[PDB]
Protein backbone atom coordinates (compact mmCIF):
# COMPACT_ATOMS: atom_id res chain seq x y z
CA UNK A 1 0.00 0.00 0.00
CA UNK A 2 0.95 3.65 -0.63
CA UNK A 3 1.18 5.92 2.49
CA UNK A 4 -0.17 9.37 1.24
CA UNK A 5 0.91 12.61 2.36
CA UNK A 6 -1.12 15.12 4.55
CA UNK A 7 -2.93 17.83 2.78
CA UNK A 8 -5.97 20.57 3.26
CA UNK A 9 -7.62 18.07 1.49
CA UNK A 10 -8.13 15.00 4.23
CA UNK A 11 -7.90 17.54 6.77
CA UNK A 12 -11.54 19.55 5.57
CA UNK A 13 -12.66 15.89 5.06
CA UNK A 14 -11.56 15.14 8.91
CA UNK A 15 -12.84 18.43 9.67
CA UNK A 16 -15.98 16.79 7.70
CA UNK A 17 -16.28 14.00 9.61
CA UNK A 18 -15.60 14.31 12.47
CA UNK A 19 -19.31 15.89 13.38
CA UNK A 20 -22.77 14.61 11.76
CA UNK A 21 -24.73 17.73 13.50
CA UNK A 22 -27.85 19.33 12.24
CA UNK A 23 -28.35 21.95 9.08
CA UNK A 24 -28.17 24.59 11.79
CA UNK A 25 -25.60 23.30 13.81
CA UNK A 26 -23.59 22.82 10.58
CA UNK A 27 -23.78 26.60 10.22
CA UNK A 28 -23.07 27.12 13.37
CA UNK A 29 -20.06 24.96 13.05
CA UNK A 30 -18.69 26.94 9.62
CA UNK A 31 -18.65 30.15 11.76
CA UNK A 32 -17.05 28.49 15.19
CA UNK A 33 -14.66 26.69 12.94
CA UNK A 34 -12.92 28.17 9.95
CA UNK A 35 -10.21 27.16 8.26
CA UNK A 36 -8.62 29.75 10.32
CA UNK A 37 -10.15 28.94 13.89
CA UNK A 38 -10.39 25.16 13.57
CA UNK A 39 -10.18 24.28 17.46
CA UNK A 40 -9.40 20.85 17.18
CA UNK A 41 -8.15 18.28 14.60
CA UNK A 42 -8.51 14.62 14.37
CA UNK A 43 -6.45 12.39 12.06
CA UNK A 44 -5.73 9.21 13.51
CA UNK A 45 -6.10 5.74 11.84
CA UNK A 46 -5.28 7.14 8.27
CA UNK B 1 -31.80 34.51 72.36
CA UNK B 2 -29.81 37.54 73.74
CA UNK B 3 -32.26 40.69 73.23
CA UNK B 4 -35.53 40.81 72.40
CA UNK B 5 -36.60 44.54 70.91
CA UNK B 6 -40.62 45.26 70.49
CA UNK B 7 -41.78 48.26 69.06
CA UNK B 8 -45.62 48.91 70.00
CA UNK B 9 -46.16 52.11 67.70
CA UNK B 10 -45.25 50.01 64.83
CA UNK B 11 -45.62 46.32 66.49
CA UNK B 12 -42.15 45.01 65.59
CA UNK B 13 -40.09 42.62 66.93
CA UNK B 14 -36.63 42.20 66.76
CA UNK B 15 -35.00 38.84 68.06
CA UNK B 16 -30.87 39.53 68.51
CA UNK B 17 -29.47 36.00 68.75
CA UNK B 18 -25.41 34.88 69.68
CA UNK B 19 -23.31 32.76 67.42
CA UNK B 20 -23.47 28.89 67.65
CA UNK B 21 -27.23 27.99 66.78
CA UNK B 22 -27.70 25.16 64.20
CA UNK B 23 -29.40 27.62 62.03
CA UNK B 24 -26.80 30.03 62.44
CA UNK B 25 -29.55 32.86 63.37
CA UNK B 26 -28.38 36.39 64.23
CA UNK B 27 -31.49 39.01 63.93
CA UNK B 28 -34.76 37.78 63.40
CA UNK B 29 -36.98 41.00 62.33
CA UNK B 30 -40.95 40.75 61.84
CA UNK B 31 -44.60 41.67 62.38
CA UNK B 32 -46.46 38.56 62.27
CA UNK B 33 -45.81 34.90 63.20
CA UNK B 34 -47.48 33.30 59.88
CA UNK B 35 -45.64 32.41 57.08
CA UNK B 36 -45.21 34.84 53.78
CA UNK B 37 -45.33 37.89 55.74
CA UNK B 38 -42.79 40.94 56.29
CA UNK B 39 -39.74 39.68 57.88
CA UNK B 40 -35.80 40.15 57.41
CA UNK B 41 -33.67 37.43 58.48
CA UNK B 42 -30.27 37.62 59.09
CA UNK B 43 -27.30 35.06 59.68
CA UNK B 44 -23.64 34.13 60.73
CA UNK B 45 -21.16 33.56 57.74
CA UNK B 46 -18.76 31.60 59.57
CA UNK B 47 -21.42 28.85 60.68
CA UNK B 48 -23.40 29.03 57.39
CA UNK B 49 -21.99 26.66 54.24
CA UNK B 50 -24.13 28.83 51.43
CA UNK B 51 -22.38 32.12 52.70
CA UNK B 52 -25.62 34.26 53.15
CA UNK B 53 -26.05 36.80 55.02
CA UNK B 54 -29.88 38.28 54.55
CA UNK B 55 -33.34 37.41 53.59
CA UNK B 56 -35.75 39.57 53.52
CA UNK B 57 -39.53 37.83 53.08
CA UNK B 58 -42.65 39.50 51.53
CA UNK B 59 -45.82 38.34 50.36
CA UNK B 60 -44.31 38.90 46.88
CA UNK B 61 -41.28 38.44 46.72
CA UNK B 62 -37.73 37.21 48.39
CA UNK B 63 -34.53 38.31 48.48
CA UNK B 64 -31.53 37.37 49.76
CA UNK B 65 -27.93 38.81 50.08
CA UNK B 66 -24.56 36.53 50.15
CA UNK B 67 -20.89 36.98 51.17
CA UNK B 68 -17.89 35.03 49.50
CA UNK B 69 -19.13 32.22 47.20
CA UNK B 70 -16.70 30.78 45.31
CA UNK B 71 -19.01 31.49 42.31
CA UNK B 72 -19.05 35.05 43.45
CA UNK B 73 -23.10 35.20 43.82
CA UNK B 74 -24.05 38.21 45.82
CA UNK B 75 -27.77 39.25 44.86
CA UNK B 76 -30.41 37.05 44.65
CA UNK B 77 -34.36 38.24 44.38
CA UNK B 78 -37.38 36.06 43.01
CA UNK B 79 -40.28 37.86 42.22
CA UNK B 80 -43.50 35.28 43.10
CA UNK B 81 -46.99 35.56 41.15
CA UNK B 82 -50.55 34.88 42.66
CA UNK B 83 -51.20 31.12 43.50
CA UNK B 84 -53.88 29.06 41.46
CA UNK B 85 -56.61 28.96 43.17
CA UNK B 86 -56.99 24.77 43.48
CA UNK B 87 -59.19 23.62 46.27
CA UNK B 88 -57.50 20.02 47.35
CA UNK B 89 -54.70 21.48 49.00
CA UNK B 90 -54.60 24.94 51.32
CA UNK B 91 -51.24 24.53 53.08
CA UNK B 92 -47.97 26.57 52.24
CA UNK B 93 -46.27 23.33 51.83
CA UNK B 94 -48.11 22.07 49.34
CA UNK B 95 -48.62 24.95 47.26
CA UNK B 96 -45.33 26.86 46.45
CA UNK B 97 -45.74 30.35 45.01
CA UNK B 98 -44.86 30.16 41.35
CA UNK B 99 -41.84 32.03 40.43
CA UNK B 100 -42.18 34.68 38.12
CA UNK B 101 -38.96 36.61 37.82
CA UNK B 102 -35.37 35.44 39.21
CA UNK B 103 -32.17 38.44 39.25
CA UNK B 104 -29.19 37.22 40.37
CA UNK B 105 -26.21 39.60 40.75
CA UNK B 106 -22.51 38.07 40.95
CA UNK B 107 -18.87 39.99 42.47
CA UNK B 108 -16.92 40.71 39.88
CA UNK B 109 -14.43 37.50 38.98
CA UNK B 110 -10.53 38.95 38.38
CA UNK B 111 -10.07 35.97 36.64
CA UNK B 112 -12.39 36.20 34.26
CA UNK B 113 -12.93 39.15 31.77
CA UNK B 114 -15.70 41.81 32.41
CA UNK B 115 -17.28 41.73 29.02
CA UNK B 116 -17.53 37.39 30.12
CA UNK B 117 -18.35 37.83 33.74
CA UNK B 118 -22.33 37.98 34.15
CA UNK B 119 -22.36 41.00 36.71
CA UNK B 120 -26.54 40.19 36.58
CA UNK B 121 -28.46 37.26 35.09
CA UNK B 122 -32.36 37.68 34.77
CA UNK B 123 -34.57 34.74 34.33
CA UNK B 124 -38.17 36.34 33.76
CA UNK B 125 -40.09 32.73 34.04
CA UNK B 126 -43.53 33.32 32.84
CA UNK B 127 -42.21 35.26 29.77
CA UNK B 128 -39.45 33.28 29.40
CA UNK B 129 -36.64 35.07 28.63
CA UNK B 130 -33.00 35.25 30.24
CA UNK B 131 -31.21 38.82 30.52
CA UNK B 132 -27.05 39.11 31.33
CA UNK B 133 -25.66 42.20 31.50
CA UNK B 134 -21.63 41.85 32.02
CA UNK B 135 -19.34 43.68 34.31
CA UNK B 136 -17.88 46.56 33.64
CA UNK B 137 -14.29 47.17 32.11
CA UNK B 138 -12.52 50.15 33.94
CA UNK B 139 -11.61 52.06 30.53
CA UNK B 140 -15.39 51.68 29.40
CA UNK B 141 -18.99 53.08 31.16
CA UNK B 142 -21.55 50.96 29.77
CA UNK B 143 -21.72 46.61 30.27
CA UNK B 144 -22.49 44.55 27.55
CA UNK B 145 -26.36 43.44 27.54
CA UNK B 146 -27.51 40.41 26.02
CA UNK B 147 -31.18 39.31 25.34
CA UNK B 148 -32.25 35.82 25.00
CA UNK B 149 -36.32 34.46 24.44
CA UNK B 150 -35.69 30.97 25.72
CA UNK B 151 -38.23 28.99 23.26
CA UNK B 152 -39.94 25.83 24.52
CA UNK B 153 -38.24 22.47 23.37
CA UNK B 154 -41.29 21.15 21.22
CA UNK B 155 -43.82 24.01 19.28
CA UNK B 156 -47.52 23.90 18.82
CA UNK B 157 -46.86 21.35 15.85
CA UNK B 158 -44.86 18.95 17.31
CA UNK B 159 -41.28 20.52 15.93
CA UNK B 160 -38.27 21.00 17.80
CA UNK B 161 -37.42 24.76 17.52
CA UNK B 162 -34.39 25.17 15.77
CA UNK B 163 -32.69 28.31 17.42
CA UNK B 164 -32.65 31.53 14.98
CA UNK B 165 -30.21 34.93 14.94
CA UNK B 166 -33.50 36.43 14.77
CA UNK B 167 -34.38 36.02 18.91
CA UNK B 168 -30.95 36.80 20.10
CA UNK B 169 -30.53 40.40 21.15
CA UNK B 170 -27.09 40.94 21.94
CA UNK B 171 -25.63 45.18 23.00
CA UNK B 172 -21.85 44.28 22.76
CA UNK B 173 -19.09 47.22 23.39
CA UNK B 174 -17.01 45.78 21.16
CA UNK B 175 -18.13 43.18 18.93
CA UNK B 176 -16.30 40.06 19.54
CA UNK B 177 -16.51 38.06 16.36
CA UNK B 178 -17.25 34.78 18.55
CA UNK B 179 -19.77 35.86 20.26
CA UNK B 180 -21.94 35.89 17.50
CA UNK B 181 -21.37 32.41 16.41
CA UNK B 182 -24.69 30.23 16.79
CA UNK B 183 -22.85 27.21 18.45
CA UNK B 184 -21.27 29.95 21.44
CA UNK B 185 -25.19 31.30 22.09
CA UNK B 186 -26.60 27.78 21.75
CA UNK B 187 -24.21 26.61 24.69
CA UNK B 188 -25.04 29.65 26.36
CA UNK B 189 -28.83 28.99 26.75
CA UNK B 190 -28.19 24.92 27.40
CA UNK B 191 -26.24 26.68 30.30
CA UNK B 192 -27.99 29.29 31.03
CA UNK B 193 -31.69 26.89 31.35
CA UNK B 194 -29.58 24.98 33.39
CA UNK B 195 -28.77 27.85 35.82
CA UNK B 196 -32.63 28.93 35.80
CA UNK B 197 -33.65 25.55 37.03
CA UNK B 198 -30.71 25.39 39.57
CA UNK B 199 -32.00 29.27 40.80
CA UNK B 200 -35.72 28.38 40.99
CA UNK B 201 -34.89 25.19 42.67
CA UNK B 202 -32.56 27.40 45.14
CA UNK B 203 -35.36 29.77 45.56
CA UNK B 204 -38.28 27.05 46.43
CA UNK B 205 -35.02 25.60 48.89
CA UNK B 206 -34.53 28.97 50.36
CA UNK B 207 -38.82 29.05 50.94
CA UNK B 208 -38.44 25.40 52.92
CA UNK B 209 -35.65 27.23 54.60
CA UNK B 210 -37.74 30.13 55.67
CA UNK B 211 -40.73 28.07 56.71
CA UNK B 212 -38.26 25.60 58.60
CA UNK B 213 -37.05 28.53 60.70
CA UNK B 214 -40.29 30.13 61.68
CA UNK B 215 -41.52 26.38 62.66
CA UNK B 216 -38.50 26.15 64.63
CA UNK B 217 -39.19 29.61 66.31
CA UNK B 218 -42.50 28.51 66.78
CA UNK B 219 -41.11 25.43 68.94
CA UNK B 220 -38.54 27.43 70.92
CA UNK B 221 -41.72 30.11 71.88
CA UNK C 1 -30.67 -0.54 29.02
CA UNK C 2 -30.70 3.42 29.83
CA UNK C 3 -27.97 4.60 27.09
CA UNK C 4 -29.55 2.78 24.42
CA UNK C 5 -33.65 3.85 25.11
CA UNK C 6 -32.51 6.90 25.17
CA UNK C 7 -30.00 6.79 21.97
CA UNK C 8 -33.62 5.43 20.93
CA UNK C 9 -35.40 8.41 22.18
CA UNK C 10 -32.89 10.72 20.41
CA UNK C 11 -32.96 9.27 17.12
CA UNK C 12 -37.48 9.42 17.54
CA UNK C 13 -37.78 13.00 17.99
CA UNK C 14 -35.50 13.32 15.10
CA UNK C 15 -37.43 10.51 13.12
CA UNK C 16 -40.67 12.61 14.05
CA UNK C 17 -38.81 15.65 12.41
CA UNK C 18 -37.46 13.59 9.21
CA UNK C 19 -40.69 12.53 8.81
CA UNK C 20 -42.44 15.75 8.74
CA UNK C 21 -39.45 16.15 6.23
CA UNK C 22 -39.90 12.89 4.19
CA UNK C 23 -44.05 14.29 3.77
CA UNK C 24 -42.10 17.31 2.15
CA UNK C 25 -39.35 14.67 -0.27
CA UNK C 26 -43.01 12.70 -0.66
CA UNK C 27 -44.28 15.90 -2.37
CA UNK C 28 -41.50 16.44 -4.56
CA UNK C 29 -41.17 12.81 -5.98
CA UNK C 30 -45.03 14.01 -6.84
CA UNK C 31 -44.22 17.50 -8.26
CA UNK C 32 -41.69 15.69 -10.45
CA UNK C 33 -44.45 13.55 -11.80
CA UNK C 34 -46.68 16.55 -11.77
CA UNK C 35 -43.56 18.08 -14.16
CA UNK C 36 -44.02 15.11 -16.21
CA UNK C 37 -47.67 15.45 -17.11
CA UNK C 38 -46.51 19.18 -17.81
CA UNK C 39 -43.77 17.88 -19.82
CA UNK C 40 -45.75 15.64 -22.05
CA UNK C 41 -48.52 17.87 -22.46
CA UNK C 42 -46.47 21.37 -23.73
CA UNK C 43 -44.53 18.37 -26.32
CA UNK C 44 -47.75 17.43 -27.64
CA UNK C 45 -49.24 21.11 -28.00
CA UNK C 46 -45.92 22.06 -29.57
CA UNK C 47 -46.60 19.04 -31.83
CA UNK C 48 -49.99 20.91 -32.17
CA UNK D 1 -2.37 60.93 41.97
CA UNK D 2 -3.89 61.96 39.09
CA UNK D 3 -4.95 58.59 37.91
CA UNK D 4 -6.54 58.10 41.01
CA UNK D 5 -8.49 61.17 40.66
CA UNK D 6 -9.83 60.58 36.76
CA UNK D 7 -10.55 57.16 38.32
CA UNK D 8 -12.83 58.55 40.35
CA UNK D 9 -14.32 60.88 38.20
CA UNK D 10 -15.27 58.32 36.17
CA UNK D 11 -16.59 55.91 38.83
CA UNK D 12 -19.19 58.69 39.61
CA UNK D 13 -20.17 59.35 35.75
CA UNK D 14 -20.44 55.98 35.86
CA UNK D 15 -23.17 56.10 38.81
CA UNK D 16 -24.70 58.96 37.26
CA UNK D 17 -24.93 57.89 33.57
CA UNK D 18 -26.13 54.07 34.68
CA UNK D 19 -29.23 56.11 36.81
CA UNK D 20 -29.54 58.19 33.33
CA UNK D 21 -29.53 55.06 31.28
CA UNK D 22 -32.06 53.50 33.43
CA UNK D 23 -33.94 56.96 33.44
CA UNK D 24 -33.67 56.42 29.71
CA UNK D 25 -35.25 53.01 29.26
CA UNK D 26 -38.61 53.85 31.49
CA UNK D 27 -39.79 56.96 29.98
CA UNK D 28 -42.68 56.87 28.16
CA UNK D 29 -42.68 60.90 26.80
CA UNK D 30 -40.93 62.09 23.55
CA UNK D 31 -39.81 66.01 24.99
CA UNK D 32 -38.82 64.50 28.44
CA UNK D 33 -36.98 61.70 26.41
CA UNK D 34 -34.77 63.84 24.10
CA UNK D 35 -34.24 66.27 26.84
CA UNK D 36 -32.82 64.20 29.48
CA UNK D 37 -30.70 62.54 26.56
CA UNK D 38 -29.03 65.92 25.97
CA UNK D 39 -28.25 66.43 29.50
CA UNK D 40 -26.66 63.11 28.73
CA UNK D 41 -24.60 64.44 26.32
CA UNK D 42 -24.33 67.87 28.33
CA UNK D 43 -22.91 65.31 31.33
CA UNK D 44 -20.26 63.94 28.50
CA UNK D 45 -19.08 67.12 27.86
CA UNK D 46 -18.43 67.58 31.74
CA UNK D 47 -16.85 64.37 32.22
CA UNK D 48 -14.39 65.08 29.09
CA UNK D 49 -13.69 68.68 30.37
CA UNK D 50 -12.70 67.13 33.30
CA UNK D 51 -10.32 64.50 32.45
CA UNK D 52 -9.06 67.21 30.07
CA UNK D 53 -8.17 69.33 32.83
CA UNK E 1 -35.46 4.20 34.26
CA UNK E 2 -36.03 1.91 31.52
CA UNK E 3 -39.73 1.87 32.29
CA UNK E 4 -40.22 5.46 31.48
CA UNK E 5 -38.06 5.40 28.27
CA UNK E 6 -39.78 3.17 26.98
CA UNK E 7 -42.86 4.57 27.66
CA UNK E 8 -41.67 7.47 26.10
CA UNK E 9 -40.40 5.32 23.18
CA UNK E 10 -44.41 3.95 22.12
CA UNK E 11 -46.15 7.40 22.78
CA UNK E 12 -43.34 9.15 20.19
CA UNK E 13 -43.82 5.73 18.32
CA UNK E 14 -47.46 7.21 17.50
CA UNK E 15 -46.22 10.40 17.01
CA UNK E 16 -44.07 9.16 13.42
CA UNK E 17 -47.73 6.46 12.85
CA UNK E 18 -49.78 9.50 13.03
CA UNK E 19 -47.54 11.63 11.00
CA UNK E 20 -46.90 9.00 8.53
CA UNK E 21 -50.64 8.44 8.68
CA UNK E 22 -51.10 12.27 6.94
CA UNK E 23 -48.33 10.97 4.45
CA UNK E 24 -50.11 8.06 2.77
CA UNK E 25 -52.98 10.54 2.36
CA UNK E 26 -51.41 13.46 1.11
CA UNK E 27 -49.58 10.86 -0.94
CA UNK E 28 -53.27 9.28 -2.50
CA UNK E 29 -54.50 12.94 -3.22
CA UNK E 30 -51.80 13.91 -4.89
CA UNK E 31 -52.35 10.69 -6.87
CA UNK E 32 -55.45 11.37 -8.26
CA UNK E 33 -54.31 14.94 -9.37
CA UNK E 34 -51.31 13.58 -11.49
CA UNK E 35 -53.92 10.92 -12.87
CA UNK E 36 -56.74 12.98 -13.34
CA UNK E 37 -54.51 15.46 -15.59
CA UNK E 38 -53.01 12.60 -17.59
CA UNK E 39 -57.14 12.09 -17.99
CA UNK E 40 -57.73 15.50 -19.35
CA UNK E 41 -54.66 15.93 -21.31
CA UNK E 42 -54.95 11.99 -23.41
CA UNK E 43 -58.68 13.92 -23.95
CA UNK E 44 -56.42 16.12 -25.67
CA UNK E 45 -54.23 13.25 -27.37
CA UNK E 46 -57.61 11.87 -28.88
CA UNK E 47 -58.05 15.41 -30.32
CA UNK E 48 -54.76 15.38 -31.93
Amino acid sequence: MEPRVMDDDMLKLAVGDQGPQEEAGQLAKQEGILFKDVLSLQLDFR
Amino acid sequence: LELKHINKTTDLKTDYFKPGHPQALRVHSYKSMQPEMDRVIEFYETARVDGLMKREETPRTMTEYYQGRPDFLSYRHASFGPRVKKLTLSSAESNPRPIVKITERFFRNPAKPAEEDVAERVFLVAEERIQLRYHCREDHITASKREFLRRTEVDSKGNKIIMTPDMCISFEVEPMEHTKKLLYQYEAMMHLKREEKLSRHQVWESELEVLEILKLREEEE
Amino acid sequence: NDIETLKGEQMKLQGVIKSLEKDIQGLKREIQERDETIQDKEKRIYDL
Amino acid sequence: ENQEQGKRKIAKFEEKHLSSLSAIREELELPNIEKMILECSADISELFDALMT
